[PDB]
């Protein structure tokens, strides 16, 4: 009934000033000022987002955390700057030095207070507060490090409210560092204990939708956030809109998981892409349902052929016969009737808003709780064993305070995630 | 026939006289009873002082019933109101409970970063 | 000397009400009680003026003694001779004899003592009642047992309305009548039965009347009863006392019961026809039609024959009459007693109620027989009883008001005996 | 010799209203006032039914009851509301519930005083209590069911004086209520003990004189009373009316009725809606046209009264009479001898120049019972509805207590078709 | 007497807002809660307070911890109608779980509804009882009116306690868990109602769809069909006429067993704007495709049958319908009672919501009948819990509010018995 948002880290910030800058631009939004647009509906829910403050001025519910100046100043002098409370701002002088120790020991809970400082204050002048929603990097040490702190020192403050995660699961290719693997598994684990669900964005897979499908070339961290930047905008949508009837998020949780541990959902989106590459719009509902369903279009690198759906939530956008959405998605209930377990029953839910996103007539976007999942794990923790082997890059973590045994430990609950996932595809 | 009439005297307004005709031929209630007449009265006031006492039997049980109604309601209600607050303040304590369960691991997971920070002092 | 008349329950109400209404006209006395010893027998010259009745009136309902109070006759009676009671006998010889009567018994009982106090002589009561039917059956039963202890030699005549299917009452009828004529039986010396089936047919046959009133056959039994008691108002040999009118008739104590058969029964408007002869008058009283109690004397034997004559009679007619009842008939006498016929004539002429319905008569008769035919009214009555009983029928009503099923048992037991004992003088 | 009368519950009451406006015109009384009619002897026996107040006024002794004001202002605001003493109501404010256990313990000894009382003040003020009768519905409570305590409190108070029931007995046609049966065979237990004759008035009886010979459709509540509103009045006439002599209502029982237990009267009437003696007879003895859904056929007489009416040839009426006794013989009991007395009274009923009214205790009646202990005994099978009387305060086995009794009394009656 | 209703939850709310509507059209009571006809200076006083000199007020109270659905009753005409006290809001909502409801979130409110309600009852010479509307899966549906059950039973007494229950159906669905939440609630709400009416939102989206010719038919658009089932089932006792005229007697007529409450409804002619014989709309309720619960009658036998008719109506066709009823169909009635049919007619003609999907009707006909058949959906159910919980599939929700494992065991224990309990009434 009202959420805040923190946004850590390079690339969490990167994604989320993309994030903001989308949906400021549904609901109407100048860079600072207030609404501008003929739609009406869009100020129903711009509560849930936007504490709003003096004048007209609409200013989003938006703290901003980094271990360095860097990508902070990179959005205020950028796209829309002008729009986050002066004083959300975290800045950190220090490292991130991607690594986590750093993020979510040393140089991270350094920090931690003065942000905890500014979330219990947008929070405690909440009327109701849903919960915290946090996008960030999980390799790389301030994004992931010092977010997983965060969140663990977020909990304990509101056990309460629900814990949501946009979480770019990092990959081989389109990577800086390669210690990636141990930055990813040391945040996994954090993530089973204390969120309530993340959205698993792999950062593979976003590379993959750009070669294999947008003869797109040499992919910039840009066209590639805009992918996540309407990903989200689509997951979100029903907490942000209409009037039938609202998604508490704590309602999307108790729907989705089954299982305590298992939150982690492969998102998809319905059509893709760029600026003299779009011109198509010739998007039609069954050519929509099959594309948002295409493993080729998942948000996570993995297929959905093996393993089956658990839950899946999916959202559409347009003005467009329902009639026909209906039949179509009981359509892939059948085409592919094996492929969702037998025992939840009438397991996915679909609803349809009639307000579009950016250009595009016609739009629909995927939330599914997937074992299908498992091999993304499996194959970060695949090249982190590989790694952890002959205990490789290791002693930077080693010396900054952190015990041989502690990677171990998340290795092993990690490759039980795994197991688990595995447990069920039962009978 | 032709009769022979004895004459049984004469009188002012009338006079009888028999006619034998033909020869005739051949050769203490006591007072003590209305000791009956109360022992009726008797097997009356029994009779009915039964089906009477027999009326009280009928009442009796008619305040059992009203009584035995009314007394097992106060069951429902006085059970039904410790059938709530020892499954609500069972369940209170329950979840009170499980949410330090969490605040646990929590607190543990925490004073970890703090012990293993002062693990940062030895770096030579 | 003295005579008192006791009329005990409605029918017995209202017979006397109409034969001291003839006693009255037979006397020249107004209602009034004024006329301007003889007749002291049933009178008493009471204040200086008037004459009141040696009667007494009880009844359990007001109804029926209260009307005596309104319809002048009023004047005739005293105050205090009629007796009312409050409540009725509801048709229960149980009820009168136990249950209501015990309370006005002791009343009653004294009143008469009162009449007794101002007889210098008193010579027994008449007792007029019903069969059937609750006071007069059941009150009158425990009077008798009451005057026969107050009054030890006095002979008591009981005057009884034997009940007809017809003009009736009571369904329980035939018990009461059994009842009471068992416990009345060993108190009374010599009873007249008027059988009202036979009274009703004298009224059809006789008077033409196609549905004959109460007060219709009352008239004709005032008539048989004012030439029984004729005898006693006026003196004049044959039954001038109460004592030779059992002497003359009942030659056992126990078969009380005389058979009467009054003279000459014609309408008025036949009034101006040429009279009846005294020889005719004598035959019709050998006529069962002219009858006073249904049944059959040429059938049954004569233990003892009576004819009591009334107007203008020389005797020597009464005789040449006599003769000729005797050549010309069944005359039936029994065994061992003469062949009777005692001989009453008392000059005096039959007067008629004058808007009546029976003519001014020059001379009439009576015929009081003791014949065992009587005895067929005595089955009639028990075949009914027997048949009731036999199932307990309305039994209950009377244990109801505390009476004891034995007295049924004892009280039918005496009427196996009398039907026997009457039977058991023939041949 | 002077008599009141509890009218108790809907039914109850529609009828009773009914009945007392029609003898009201009988004697001829207003609304309110007095006497208006040319006639004379009306005020003989007015006595009987009616203690008469200040003014002129003639206000009748009824006491009525309910358990909801409802169906009280309904006759208060009708026919001749304006006749009965303004407090011989007695309101209920609750409800009935259309439950003999509500009607007979709860809801109903909730009030029973305030009816006693009343009750005690009329018959306090009479000069020789005849007795009480009530008018009542036996299925739905109200009228049933605190009746019959009103009767077990009538007895008890007034044992002495005797128990009058109109009792109508409800039937699956023309039916409000499931528990009919329940309600019903409770109170008919009641009734055998507790009062000295019941007039059975079978609410199937009266719908099939509708039907099958009336061509009337669709029947109310009303031209259905009006069946029993004029049964009533002949079948009173008796008590309100002669001076040939009198019917004592206590001489009624003790000639009706040969076993105690047995006091179960088919009435019947003559002409019927909205005529010779002969034609009069045949009617009022066919079975067509008893106030009982019951052939007396199968099952002899006991005993029978019969009252005509209007001035007619009664020369006529008698010979008829034991004409219907010889072309019937046998189905008069032997062993009760001259058992149908029959009485005339010249004073006509509501329009109607001749008429005539049958009171019979006929062992055909053993039919009515048997036919709702069998919907009753079909109920209580797997016990049925129970638990609405179960858990008012009432017991299991009291049911079976009120099944085994009114199950004799269909073996009596039964018992009673023997021999000589 | 009186009769107070009850709205708990976003189903319950709207229900009740579009049979208040109904009511409101059925009396002519405009939103300004002002009415210019009969009087008031009884009939329509069994729902209705004449509060104030001039206004009507429901006799009503509406629940919802989510303020959403309650506000829009506060911003659109029929504003005016209900006092400002009378709706409860709670700020947070119960979030699809029963255990949320009836203990976590509800705990809070219930003082403060509980007593509201009694407010109303403070004004009430002989309340009769309660009209509690509410869904039977979702969590403020399910969970607080749960609490609220027992609550009431405790604070009344006698008075009955009547429910309207939307059993949920696969397509127009909020929640996955609503199986859990409907066997939860409808084993703690069991013991504390008398009767209990199902509304099985399936039957109703398919009386829609071939009845009234909707594609895909709105939540208001099957609001309105409702309100008029249970218009007609309140009818009887909201101006008073001929049949079914108090709420024990009512009642008593279609539960046999102190368990079994659940009737089944089946209203008459529904048909769509832009006559029909007294024999047909009988017939019409006969047809498990005009009925109210997806289930099948000619199957299970029948226990009590009612048939509450509207408008234009001599019983002498009721009658002879009636009788070609039975001859021409499965009469089915049970063993040991009867063969019923408790007929009632109300003489005011139906009148329908005016820019609504049904025409205006000359009569209309109800049909409530106590069958084994609706165990049907009982079990429907049942298999849905059964196999989730098999897994404890989303368990895990409710020990979070600090719920037992154990009472979904004895919730579940209790459908078994009661699935037994009906099946256990057929033949002998
Ligand atoms: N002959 C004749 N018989 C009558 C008369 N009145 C009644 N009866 C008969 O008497 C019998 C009934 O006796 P009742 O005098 O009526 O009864 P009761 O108990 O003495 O008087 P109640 O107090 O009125 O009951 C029946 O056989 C009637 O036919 C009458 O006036 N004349
Ligand atoms: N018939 C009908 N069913 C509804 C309506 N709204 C929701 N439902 C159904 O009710 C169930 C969900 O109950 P809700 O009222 O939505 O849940 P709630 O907890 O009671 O209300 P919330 O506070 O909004 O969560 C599902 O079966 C829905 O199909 C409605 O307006 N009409
Ligand atoms: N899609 C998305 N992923 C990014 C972006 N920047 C970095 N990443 C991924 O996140 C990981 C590094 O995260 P980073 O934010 O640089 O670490 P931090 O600033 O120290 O938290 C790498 O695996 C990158 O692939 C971004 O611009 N968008
Ligand atoms: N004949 C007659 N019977 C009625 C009347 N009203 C109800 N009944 C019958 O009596 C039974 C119900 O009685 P009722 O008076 O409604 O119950 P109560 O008011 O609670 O005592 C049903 O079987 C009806 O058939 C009436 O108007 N006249
Ligand atoms: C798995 O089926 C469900 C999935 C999620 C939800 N929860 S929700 O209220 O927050 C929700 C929707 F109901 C919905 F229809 C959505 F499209 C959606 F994105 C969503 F979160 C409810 C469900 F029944
Ligand atoms: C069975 O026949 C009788 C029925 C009743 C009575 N007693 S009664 O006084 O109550 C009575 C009549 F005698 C009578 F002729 C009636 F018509 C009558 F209604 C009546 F009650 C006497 C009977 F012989
Ligand atoms: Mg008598
Ligand atoms: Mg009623
Ligand atoms: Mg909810």
């Amino acid at each position: 009934r009202e959420i805040v948002h923190i946004q850590a880290g390079q690339c969490g910030n990167q994604i989320g000033a993309k994030f903001w800058e989308v949906i400021s631009d549904e609901h109407g939004i100048d860079p600072t000022g207030s609404y501008h647009g003929d739609s009406d509906l869009q100020l129903e829910r711009i509560n849930v987002y936007y504490n709003e403050a003096t004048g007209n001025k609409y200013v989003p519910r938006a703290i901003l955390v980094d271990l360095e100046p860097g990508t902070m100043d990179s959005v205020r002098s950028g796209p829309f700057g002008q729009i986050f409370r002066p004083d959300n701002f975290v800045f950190g002088q220090s490292g991130a030095g991607n690594n986590w120790a750093k993020g979510h020991y040393t140089e991270g809970a350094e920090l931690v207070d003065s942000v905890l400082d500014v979330v219990r204050k947008e929070s405690e002048s909440c009327d109701c507060l849903q919960g915290f929603q946090l996008t960030h990097s999980l390799g790389g040490g301030t994004g992931s490090g010092m977010g997983t702190l965060l969140i663990s020192k977020i909990r304990e403050e509101y056990p309460d409210r629900i814990m949501n995660t946009f979480s770019v699961m990092p990959s081989p290719k389109v990577s800086d560092t390669v210690v990636e693997p141990y930055n990813a598994t040391l945040s996994v684990h954090q993530l089973v204990e204390n969120t309530d669900e993340t959205y698993s964005i792999d950062n593979e897979a976003l590379y993959d939708i750009c070669f294999r499908t947008l003869k797109l070339t040499t992919p910039t961290y840009g066209d590639l956030n805009h992918l996540v930047s309407a990903t989200m905008s689509g997951v979100t949508t029903c907490l942000r809109f209409p009037g039938q009837l609202n998604a508490d998020l704590r309602k999307l949780a108790v729907n989705m998981v089954p299982f305590p541990r298992l939150h982690f959902f492969m998102p998809g989106f319905a059509p893709l892409t760029s600026r003299g590459s779009q011109q198509y719009r010739a998007l039609t509902v069954p050519e929509l349902t099959q594309q948002m369903f295409d493993s080729k279009n998942m948000m996570a690198a993995c297929d959905p052929r093996h393993g089956r759906y658990l839950t899946v939530a999916a959202v559409f956008r347009g003005r467009m016969s329902m009639k026909e959405v209906d039949e179509q998605m009981l359509n892939v209930q059948n085409k592919n009737s094996s492929y969702f377990v037998e025992w939840i029953p009438n397991n996915v839910k679909t609803a349809v808003c009639d307000i579009p996103p950016r250009g595009l007539k016609m739009s629909a976007t995927f939330i599914g709780n997937s074992t299908a999942i498992q091999e993304l794990f499996k194959r970060i923790s695949e090249q982190f064993t590989a790694m952890f082997r002959r205990k490789a890059f290791l002693h930077w973590y080693t010396g900054e305070g952190m015990d041989e045994m502690e990677f171990t430990e998340a290795e092993s609950n990690m490759n039980d995630l795994v197991s688990e996932y595995q447990q069920y595809q039962d009978a | 026939a032709d009769m022979e009439v004895i004459e049984l005297n004469k009188c002012t307004s009338g006079q009888s006289f028999e006619v034998i005709l033909k020869p005739p031929s051949f050769d203490p209630s006591l007072e003590e009873i209305q000791k009956k007449l109360e022992a009726a009265e008797e097997r009356r006031k029994y009779q009915e002082a039964e089906l009477l006492k027999h009326l009280a039997e009928k009442r009796e049980h008619e305040r059992e019933v009203i009584q035995k109604a009314i007394e097992e309601n106060n069951n429902f209600i006085k059970m039904a109101k410790e059938k709530l607050a020892q499954k609500m303040e069972s369940n209170k304590e329950n979840r009170e409970a499980h949410l330090a369960a969490m605040l646990e691991r929590l607190q543990e997971k925490d004073k970890h970063a703090e012990e293993v920070r002062k693990n940062k002092e030895l770096k030579e | 000397r003295e005579c008192i008349s006791i009329h005990v329950g409605q029918a017995g109400v209202q017979i006397g009400n109409a034969c001291w209404e003839l006693y009255c006209l037979e006397h020249g006395i107004q209602p009034d009680g004024q006329m301007p010893d003889s007749f002291n027998t049933f009178f008493s010259e009471t204040g200086a003026g008037k004459h009141v009745p040696r009667a007494v009136f009880v009844d359990l309902e007001p109804t029926v003694i209260d009307e005596v109070r309104t319809g002048t006759y009023r004047q005739l009676f005293h105050p205090e001779q009629l007796i009312t009671g409050k409540e009725d006998a509801a048709n229960n010889y149980a009820r009168g004899h136990y249950t209501i009567g015990k309370e006005i018994i002791d009343l009653v009982l004294d009143r008469i003592r009162k009449l007794a106090d101002q007889c210098t002589g008193l010579q027994g009561f008449l007792v007029f009642h019903s069969f059937g039917g609750g006071t007069g059956s059941g009150f009158t039963s425990l009077l008798m047992e009451r005057l026969s202890v107050d009054y030890g030699k006095k002979s008591k005549l009981e005057f009884s309305i034997y009940p007809a299917p017809q003009v009736s009452t009571a369904v329980v009828e035939p018990y009461n009548s059994i009842l009471t004529t068992h416990t009345t039986l060993e108190h009374s010396d010599c009873a007249f039965m008027v059988d009202n089936e036979a009274i009703y047919d004298i009224c059809r046959r006789n008077l033409d009347i196609e549905r004959p009133t109460y007060t219709n056959l009352n008239r004709l039994i005032g008539q048989i009863v004012s030439s029984i008691t004729a005898s006693l108002r006026f003196d004049g040999a044959l039954n001038v006392d109460l004592t030779e009118f059992q002497t003359n008739l009942v030659p056992y104590p126990r078969i009380h019961f005389p058979l009467a058969t009054y003279a000459p029964v014609i309408s008025a408007e036949k009034a101006y026809h040429e009279q009846l002869s005294v020889a005719e008058i004598t035959n019709a009283c050998f006529e069962p039609a002219n009858q006073m109690v249904k049944c059959d004397p040429r059938h049954g034997k004569y233990m003892a024959c009576c004819l009591l004559y009334r107007g203008d009679v020389v005797p020597k007619d009464v005789n040449a009459a006599i003769a000729t009842i005797k050549t010309k008939r069944t005359i039936q006498f029994v065994d061992w007693c003469p062949t009777g016929f005692k001989v009453g004539i008392n000059y005096q002429p039959p007067t008629v109620v004058p808007g009546g319905d029976l003519a001014k008569v020059q001379r009439a008769v009576c015929m009081l027989s003791n014949t065992t035919a009587i005895a067929e009214a005595w089955a009639r009555l028990d075949h009914k009883f027997d048949l009731m009983y036999a199932k307990r029928a309305f039994v209950h009503w009377y244990v109801g008001e505390g009476m004891e099923e034995g007295e049924f048992s004892e009280a039918r037991e005496d009427m196996a005996a009398l039907e026997k004992d009457y039977e058991e003088v023939g041949v």
